[PDB]
RNA sequence: GUUAAUUCCGAUAACGAACGAGACUCUGGCAUGCUAACUAGUUACGCGACCCCGGUCGGCGUAACUUCUUAGAGGGACAAGUGGCGUUCAGCCACCCGAGAUUGAGCAAUAACAGGUCUGUGAUGCCCUUAGAUGUCCGGGGCUGCACGCGCGCUACACUGACUGGCUCAGCGUGUGCCUACCCUACGCCGGCAGGCGCGGGUAACCCGUUGAACCCCAUUCGUGAUGGGGAUCGGGGAUUGCAAUUAUUCCCCAUGAACGAGGAAUUCCCAGUAAGUGCGGGUCAUAAGCUUGCGUUGAUUAAGUCCCUGCCCUUUGUACACA
């Protein structure tokens, strides 16, 4: 990365992605069963697997 | 060389205003408007001058040279940053201002503020704090 | 201040009903028999289940308990 | 090697404690004896482990009192050597001793106390307690605002309550708690 | 009047108001068959002596 | 071929679980490798006020995230590394690698 | 054979600072005696041929340990300044006196300005603190 | 011929100082300087008790450098003190007979405590509501 | 409120719990806020198990 | 209240008797001086700094915060 | 009876259970045994420097090792052992062995207060006002105003000191930003200081940094005098951040030098690395700590107790109390 930011502020800026990901899915989702998320990040891609009840919906 | 001198003068007599001649030379000095331990320091370092001795031990060719030092800074090598009337307002010299001359330059730019109608001026025109500290819970005896 | 609680005592009583023929008369013998025969979670609670096996065999050796 | 002195100089030996009441709760014999009066601590843990403690250093701790000088034991290490030198060259013996004749003559012998007021005797190790602390307020007292200073503050103010002149101020202070307690009785 | 100085050979419990002093009985150190129960105020031991000034008075059992 | 690969993660278990993953593995591909190096647990320390508001017995939160942090060093080309690494992470763990 | 480490530092320095003085080629300013030594010192140096005094100091330090610069010296002589009513905090000294004295010191070959930056000490001004410090362990003995 | 070198820590407050003791004539010296001079010099009996408790006999055929990082100056005197003393047992015990370990720790025990064992006091935290360990702030009432 | 409750109630601890509780705090039954406590089953509340034991929302 | 007034160099009086009393002491420092002879510390300091390289009171332990000295021996 | 404990032995019209205490988690302490380290070091070795074979070096480079440092798994202490006390139970006291024979915190129940927060929110019910903004934006002021009363604090009232030199030691941490444009700074020049100008290191065990911190220690001067204590107030000058400092933003330099001589009744906090003194980090922050949160450093007096005051818990009893 071209910045190279900090791992000290790198801990903190994934996790507050994570937060802010999680409010915004129990939001759109909390007709639909929400229940959590959990991200994952692989090389040049982040597969990240959103866990729910009403899955067809 | 600890005994008391004959013409050990206990009392000096310089700027209108009394130096007692019991204490050390640098410190005695101080009792005169407009010096402070620095500035004596300074000035009778450059007037070639054993600390050693005491200000009524000294004699009186040596006292008048350390008046003109300090009555004339800058014909001496005293720096520029170091007096208290640098660049001032009237005609525009540095010099050190000192005992009789020092309040009435004091009155002279205080009456000053209070004639151009300062905020300054007239806090001090109303006998306040001017340097803008809070009055609500200090300071209170001075002002009844 | 040292008083052993209902899960040290009731445990340990446990312990010696079912497996006084291998408990014996040092904290740090029967300390790993306990450890062995039991899933205790943590190694102050197991050497405080340990060290009342040891009292209360003395007191067996001594006479019977209630 | 034997003969540990005390700074060095100072025998801990040749030292005669005339008085049978504070023998052990004083600590100034052979195995007491050290060299400084810096110890590492751990006296306040137990309740009597402060009684074996070397009074040196218990009178090294407790002249460091009233804010400005809370934590300076090695400052009080430089007031006490210069005490004890003065000592031994204004009397004319070992200044240990004359500490803890100090402390056999300004150690009250009862107080007084609410069971007015019960009078009622005091255990030798608050005698040992309240003698020490008595001899450093002395030493305070008499030098706070003064040109004297305070290693000769300690010293004169040690060898006056070795002597119980009633010019000392542990002294002084002493007998009038008794005399308050003997009316109190 | 003499100063009597007399050994404490069991402490019996704290007295006092604000539970200050320390109420003990004491044998006194030249007759040895003599045992007086008296208020000790401060740390006190067994085993250790105290310079009785009075030794004619004696406290009460609490 | 002297390469830099380094672990860090909050999580402590997950990490170490990676980190003898990775030293196991140069292991059975049998190249020479330093230990672990454990390079210090950074915290990160927050204290707030447990009020929202302004007013109750001043208490504070003291919040910490610890950040563990091990290095490993290899002497292999990069292909080799590349195929270890790329496999067996734990999604709490982050893997970076320096070739030179 | 004794080295500088091997003697008391406290009259080190006070034999440093004669030897300097003796030596009389230290290029001191002209603002020697107006100067106050720091922004947290409140007098004027006491000790008026102060200049040789810090120079054997700065000097030690630089025996002791090399690449010390102008902020170093700052460092390594700062102290308390008392804020009158606001409470004291540490303070560093003077840049100017720090810098003319290192600048005095490979003036007159003792130190010199070692790459990876600040001032090491000089093999010459090496043997000079070590002959004066033979020089003090022999008049302590 | 052997290197008979043992390097025994010892420790106070913080302060760590580890004293590396080898075979040679009796030089004691720290951080590149001698006992004589090491700040505060009124402290000095504590850098001296073990020399001065055993002599220079016992030290005769040791060379002792200590190295000290840490903590503050007593803190660092103290843990002088504690490290040559265990640096000198653990050479007696590496290389003399056991016996003279018995002596020297017996000697040393029986002085003092805490020049073989470590004192395990340290500066405990600061809780909230408080300018220090244990201390509060002050109450405000009507 | 009580039977939605009471179905959320039998619901999770017919689906396999040691334990729950549900607190209703809010405006019901007039108009001065109540709060409503559905307990049963086992239930820690201190100590470091809350963080691995105790599913909450 | 009290003023001390101690004087700064010495008249005769204070000399003679400081040159016949002062090394005849026990314990002199300049706190004991400045209190005997009504003079100010730091006369009393120069004084018997002034003494001592006279050669007639003996140095017994030098500090920065205290200075004390003792007379001669008897023999 | 016993415990810090509704903690247990045990009694028993109650039996079996749940929460809270405990258990736990982090931290402090102990490992010359394990795992390992060019982003940590030690020891040796070889050069190099210095001093009269040796000594010093945070000078240079590498052959072993992990004691120091880092940090993982383990381990370790349980009232285990001994002597007394006690239904000889629960347990208490003392002592050996010993790094420890109570380190410190976090979490913490049922029931509640009309405690605080709509000024934390795009959490919010209801009501407000129908261009002439209570939206929002800009310019200025105010949130700082001072006859007075109170609370939290800093500095002090000096010699156990101040000033001036000199000497010699830490640990928490933090550091270049999504918008966000403002970072920590070594080193070299100029200037007395505040600072200014250059080139550099650092997204950090790498660079600041061996964090050369204060108090402390040593050596000077001062000399009981509102004094070289104190540094309030106030004049003038110079710098720095800012779009802008007047109501002095902050820093520096000089001069000015008030009360204050240990504090009335009353009252706050605390018992071992504790109180206290002492500085250093974080937050606030463009500028920035008299606060607060952390951290080390120097480090005691006293106490191992009691219900007398202030309150708390349990039992019994009394009540005309029940917004008690
Ligand atoms: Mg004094
Ligand atoms: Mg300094
Ligand atoms: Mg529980
Ligand atoms: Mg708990
Ligand atoms: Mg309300
Ligand atoms: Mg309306
Ligand atoms: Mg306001
Ligand atoms: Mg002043
Ligand atoms: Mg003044
Ligand atoms: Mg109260
Ligand atoms: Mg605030
Ligand atoms: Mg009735």
């Amino acid at each position: 990365m071209a910045v190279q930011i900090s791992k000290k502020r790198k801990f903190v800026a994934d996790g507050i992605f994570k937060a802010e990901l999680n409010e915004f899915l129990t939001r759109e989702l909390a007709e639909d069963g929400y229940s959590g998320v959990e991200v994952r990040v692989t090389p040049t891609r982040t597969e990240i697997i959103i866990l729910a009840t009403r899955t067809q919906n | 060389s600890l005994v008391i001198p004959e013409k050990f003068q206990h009392i000096l007599r310089v700027l209108n205003t009394n130096i007692d001649g019991r204490r050390k030379i640098a410190f005695a000095i101080t009792a005169i408007k407009g010096v402070g331990r620095r500035y004596a320091h300074v000035v009778l370092r450059k007037a070639d001058i054993d600390l050693t001795k005491r200000a009524g031990e000294l004699t009186e060719d040596e006292v008048e040279r350390v008046i003109t030092i300090m009555q004339n800074p800058r014909q001496y090598k005293i720096p520029d940053w170091f007096l208290n009337r640098q660049k001032d307002v009237k005609d525009g010299k540095y010099s050190q201002v000192l005992a009789n001359g020092l309040d009435n330059k004091l009155r002279e730019d205080l009456e000053r503020l209070k004639k151009i109608r300062a905020h300054r001026g007239l806090r001090h025109f109303w006998g306040l704090r001017v340097r803008g500290q809070h009055t609500k819970t200090t300071g209170r005896r001075g002002r009844t | 201040g040292r008083v052993r609680t209902k899960t040290v005592k009731k445990a340990a009583r446990v312990i010696i009903e079912k497996y006084y023929t291998r408990l014996g008369n040092d904290f740090h013998t029967n300390k790993r028999v306990c450890e062995e025969i039991a899933i205790i979670p943590s190694k102050k609670l197991r050497n405080k289940i340990a060290g009342y096996v040891t009292h209360l065999m003395k007191r067996i050796q001594r006479g019977p308990v209630r | 090697t034997p003969d540990i002195k005390l700074f060095g100089k100072w025998s801990t030996d040749d030292v005669q404690i005339n008085d049978i009441s504070l023998q052990d709760y004083i600590a100034v014999k052979e195995k007491y004896a050290k060299y400084l009066p810096h110890s590492a601590g751990r006296y306040a843990a137990k309740r009597f482990r402060k009684a074996q403690c070397p009074i040196v250093e218990r009178l090294t701790n407790s002249m460091m009192m009233h804010g400005r000088n809370n934590g300076k034991k090695l400052m009080t290490v430089r007031i006490v050597k210069h005490a004890f030198e003065i000592i031994h060259l204004l009397t004319g013996e070992n200044p240990l001793q004359v500490l803890v004749n100090a402390i056999i003559n300004s150690g009250p012998r009862e107080d007084s106390t609410r069971i007015r007021r019960q009078a009622v005797d005091v255990s030798p190790l608050r005698r040992v307690n309240q003698a020490i602390w008595l001899l450093c307020t002395g030493a305070r007292e008499a030098a706070f605002r003064n040109i004297k200073t305070i290693a000769e503050c300690l010293a004169d103010e040690l060898i006056n309550a070795a002597k119980g002149s009633s010019n000392s101020y542990a002294i002084k202070k002493k007998d009038e708690l008794e005399r308050v307690a003997k009316s109190n009785r | 009047q003499p100063i009597k100085l007399a050994r404490v050979t069991k402490v019996l419990g704290r007295t006092g108001s604000q539970g200050q002093c320390t109420q003990v009985r004491v044998e006194f150190m030249d007759d040895t068959s003599r045992s007086i129960i008296r208020n000790v105020k401060g740390p006190v031991r067994e085993g250790d002596v105290l310079t009785l000034l009075e030794s004619e008075r004696e406290a009460r059992r609490l | 071929h002297r390469i830099r690969i380094t672990l860090t993660s909050r999580n402590v278990k997950s990490l170490e679980k990676v980190c003898a993953d990775l030293i196991r593995g140069a292991k059975e591909k049998n190249l020479k490798v330093k230990g672990p190096v454990r390079m210090p647990t950074k915290t990160l320390r927050i204290t707030t006020r447990k009020t929202p508001c302004g007013e109750g017995s001043k208490t504070w939160d003291r919040f910490q995230m610890r950040i563990h942090k091990r290095l490993i060093d290899l002497h292999s080309p990069s292909e080799i590394v590349k195929q270890i690494t790329s496999i067996s992470i734990e999604p709490g763990v982050e893997v970076e690698v320096t070739i030179a | 054979g004794v080295t500088v480490k091997d003697v008391n530092q406290q009259e080190f320095v006070r034999a440093l600072a004669a030897f300097l003085k003796k030596s009389g080629k230290l290029k001191v300013p002209e603002w020697v005696d107006t100067v106050k030594l720091a922004k947290h010192k409140e007098l004027a140096p006491y000790d008026e041929n102060w200049f040789y005094t810090r120079a054997a100091s700065t000097a030690r330090h630089l025996y002791l340990r090399g690449g010390a610069g102008v902020g170093s010296m700052t460092k390594i002589y700062g102290g308390r300044q008392r804020n009158g009513v606001m409470p004291s905090h540490f303070s560093r000294g003077s840049k100017s006196v720090a810098r003319r004295v290192l600048q005095a010191l490979e003036g007159l070959k003792m130190v010199e300005k070692d790459q990876d930056g600040g001032r090491k000490l000089t093999p010459q001004g090496q043997r000079d603190l070590d002959r004066i410090a033979g020089q003090v362990a022999a008049a302590k003995k | 011929g052997p290197l008979q070198s043992v390097q025994v820590f010892g420790r106070k407050k913080t302060a760590t100082a580890v004293a590396h003791c080898k075979r040679g004539n009796g030089l004691i010296k720290v951080n590149g300087r001698p006992l004589e001079m090491i700040e505060p010099r009124t402290l000095q009996y504590k850098l001296l008790e073990p020399v001065l408790l055993l002599g220079k006999e016992r030290f005769a055929g040791v060379d002792i450098r200590v190295r000290v990082k840490g903590g503050g100056h007593v803190a660092q005197i103290y843990a002088i003190r504690q490290s040559i003393s265990k640096a000198l047992v653990a050479y007696y015990q590496k290389y003399v007979d056991e016996a003279s370990k018995k002596e020297i720790k017996d000697i040393l025990i029986q002085y003092d405590r805490t020049l073989l064992v470590a004192d395990p006091r340290r500066c405990e935290s600061k809780k909230f509501g408080g300018p220090g360990a244990r201390a509060r702030y002050q109450k405000s009432y009507r | 409120v009580r039977r939605a409750c009471y179905g959320v109630l039998r619901f999770i601890m017919e689906s396999g719990a040691k334990g729950c509780e549900v607190v209703v705090s809010g405006k019901l039954r007039g108009q001065r806020a109540k709060s409503m406590k559905f307990v049963d089953g086992l239930m820690i509340h201190s100590g470091d198990p809350v963080n691995y034991y105790v599913d909450t929302a | 209240r009290d003023k001390l007034n101690n004087l700064v160099l010495f008249d005769k009086a204070t000399y003679d008797k400081l040159c016949k009393e002062v090394p005849n002491y026990k314990l002199i420092t300049p706190a004991v001086v400045s209190e005997r002879l009504k003079i100010r510390g730091s006369l009393a300091r120069a004084a018997l700094q002034e003494l001592l390289s006279k050669g007639l009171i003996k140095l017994v332990s030098k500090h920065r915060a205290q200075v004390i000295y003792t007379r001669n021996t008897k023999g």
